[PDB]
């Protein structure tokens, strides 16, 4: 993955790459979140939303999709997503 | 853009709403060390990667590392190396060069610089792999 992301000049993908390799050893390393981040790194967003909605990552999808300031669709997502914390 | 302020720029550019105009507005906003205008322009342009870039940027302390990371983000690295050099703290430049994937420059920088053996051997092995492939 590093060789492929280095052969062509890319900065965000390689950043996600060292984040993934640092997070692999400790945390559970769920492939759904990283697949969705890879999908959302391009312009196509809806399939990334579907991917995060697939297994269980509603809250992370909400916090991910807030950063780009169109809060209406974030509310649309949070109407279905729950917050199992306390 | 060059004579008037930022808010009326945003107001007069919202009507046209073109990719090139938004891009140039964002470049001007970031060149003046302004992030609110830059993040607004990227949000209007519907670019997620640039928003991730800015989010990574905003957690910085010094006034010069932000400049260097932005300018090496755009397309150009030599001025970033020079600003690292004037700021000193060279291992930052070495890390930037090694993550960018250019190994010959890393080998040239390491030679006669510190004399540490391990990273020189690793860089030479990586450069040999790069030449073999």
């Amino acid at each position: 993955a590093r060789k492929c992301y280095t052969r062509i000049k890319k900065l965000d993908f390689i950043y996600l790459l060292e984040k993934a390799e640092k997070d692999f050893k400790k945390n559970t390393f769920v492939e759904g979140f990283y697949q969705g981040e890879i999908y959302a790194l391009q312009t196509k967003f809806y399939e990334a939303e579907n991917a995060l909605t697939k297994s269980n990552l509603a809250s992370q999808a909400k916090e991910m999709w807030i950063i780009l300031k169109e809060f209406d669709k974030a509310m649309r997502i949070t109407d279905t997503g729950a917050s199992p914390i306390n | 853009l060059y004579k008037k302020s930022m808010q009326e720029m945003f107001i007069v550019i919202k009507q046209h709403d073109n990719d090139c105009l938004w891009r140039v507005y964002a470049k001007k906003a970031l060149e003046d060390n302004d992030f609110d205008s830059a993040e607004n322009a990227f949000v209007q342009c519907k670019d997620y990667a640039s928003l991730k870039f800015l989010q990574r940027v905003r957690e910085l302390d010094d006034r010069e590392r932000q400049r260097a990371e932005i300018q090496c983000y755009f397309n150009k690295v030599e001025e970033a190396e020079e600003i690292y050099n004037k700021i000193e703290r060279r291992d930052l430049s070495i890390q930037m060069r090694m993550k960018l994937g250019d190994w010959a420059q890393v080998v040239d920088q390491i030679r006669e610089g510190t004399g540490q053996d391990v990273e020189l051997q690793k860089a030479r092995l990586e450069l040999g792999n790069y030449y073999a492939e």
